[PDB]
């Protein structure tokens, strides 16, 4: 805005959404009852290190007593361990070939989170 | 939303008596009421085939079931706020004292993008920018 | 000088037990005394001290002529002492990468300065 | 400080009337004087070998020249502020408006020491640790 000339407002989270529309138009200034526990431990289907480092770090400022993802399904890859942080502690969680081991060795486990794509999504929610 | 009739199993719930909880509800889609031909929305069922399926309807039958429906979307926080108020004052809630969070230090990468700080490069070079 | 290298102790201490003669490490130590009364940590370190060692190992040992003795250190037997010695850890951190199953590495482009013509 | 007469030449400048600017100061050295044995301090010019270079006669001779020497070493901060504040009233000094200065980032080392930031290792041994 500043570079080129053109008039720019810019606004936040401390704005209202649609706070801008009223600005713009010159009329104001400028089953199961209970699905998850602190205790839910989750499966995530794909390789989504960033959401999971995101779901770590809220259980921890939740004061979880453990991280809720278990492992990691991506069927790509071999069987590895993938570094996260609790905290500012460094910590491993185990990442699969195959689903059927995830689940074997993770019995805990009662969620799945799927991030397979529109075409992979059927098909892996059905072997789930 | 606008599309589909999913919003009316509330109206229903309320009136059998199911669903006794204060329910705050609002329909988006107001606006294609004022188009003259059909528009298909982001969502993929927010597509109003029957008239009951337009988000004005649905707004209207909620608050007529006794939903607690704002005027527009601008005065949800309000209504909510209201709703909330008024459980307060009646002893359903009693907000608890807030207990500060565990503190997670900050991603050197976004720390480095505010500028807060400064990290020297190991490396040089003069050759290729691959970047 | 009050807090010494461990590698430097466990050597110093086994050449000066057994070492029939160390003219040599003496003629360090001599050179340590006067380095360290400068700045304390300009000690003799493990590669001064294996290098005088070994040096007065060949010269010292008897099994070798001066001649013989001067000519590996210049073929740099000692070169070898340490390339051999080495390739065990080396050997060690690839066997544990390879467990580790680590990734493909690539640095980081925020530790590089690009400084190119224009 | 006690050893040396180079404090001397500040009496002789202001009786001269080459100083003429108010001069606040202190001799330190005021124990030795209560010391039964000549005692070396931690400078190498802080050695009274005449009864003139002891800190005692020092600010004696200086307090009587005209200089603002503090009872002790815990009073040269008021008696400091005392001509300052003298010197405001008599418009000698202006006190001008205070700029906020440029920022400088933080630097990285410290930052991780403090544990303000987390930056992830890229790598991961398991059989030496030479730190």
């Amino acid at each position: 805005g500043k570079t080129t000339g053109i008039p720019i407002h810019v606004f936040g989270t401390e704005t209202h959404m649609t706070a801008i529309v009223g600005m713009a138009l010159g009329h104001r200034p400028i089953k199961s009852t209970t699905l998850f526990s602190r205790h839910t431990k989750a499966i995530v289907w794909g390789m989504q290190t960033r959401a999971v480092q995101g779901m770590l770090d809220f259980d921890y400022v939740c004061s979880r007593d453990e991280p809720s993802v278990a492992a990691m399904v991506y069927p790509f890859t071999g069987d590895h361990k993938q570094k996260f942080y609790w905290g500012h502690k460094e910590i491993l969680i185990p990442v699969f070939k195959n689903m059927a081991d995830a689940m074997r060795k993770h019995p805990e486990v009662d969620v799945l989170i799927n991030f397979a794509s529109l075409r992979s999504a059927y098909d892996s929610t059905m072997e789930t | 939303e606008i599309g589909g009739t999913e919003e009316y199993k509330i109206c229903r719930g309320i009136k059998e008596g199911r669903l006794t909880k204060p329910i705050v509800c609002w329909c988006i889609g107001t606006c294609a009421t004022m188009f003259s031909s059909e528009v298909q929305f982001g969502h993929a069922g927010a597509c109003a085939n029957q008239a009951s399926e337009t988000a004005v309807a649905k707004n209207q039958a909620l608050k007529e079931a006794g939903v607690f429906v704002p005027r527009s979307f601008d005065e949800l926080g309000e209504i909510i706020q209201s709703v909330y108020e008024d459980l307060v004052a009646n002893g359903v809630i009693v907000p608890a004292q807030e207990v500060p969070p565990p503190t997670v230090p900050m991603d050197y990468s976004w720390a480095r993008e505010l500028g807060l700080i400064r990290k020297p490069a190991s490396f040089m070079t003069s050759i290729c920018d691959e970047r | 000088i009050n807090n010494p290298d461990m590698r430097v102790q466990i050597l110093k201490d086994y050449v000066r037990q057994h070492f029939p003669a160390t003219p040599l490490l003496d003629y360090a130590l001599e050179v340590e005394k006067i380095t360290t009364s400068k700045k304390p940590n300009l000690i003799l370190n493990v590669d001064g001290l294996i290098g005088v060692a070994f040096v007065d190992m060949l010269r010292n040992c008897g099994s070798f002529t001066r001649e013989e003795a001067d000519e590996y250190i210049d073929i740099g037997a000692l070169n070898g002492i340490f390339v051999l010695g080495r390739s065990m850890g080396f050997i060690g951190h690839y066997l544990d990468q390879k467990r580790l199953k680590q990734g493909l590495y690539r640095h980081p482009w925020d530790d590089i300065s690009y400084v190119l013509p224009e």
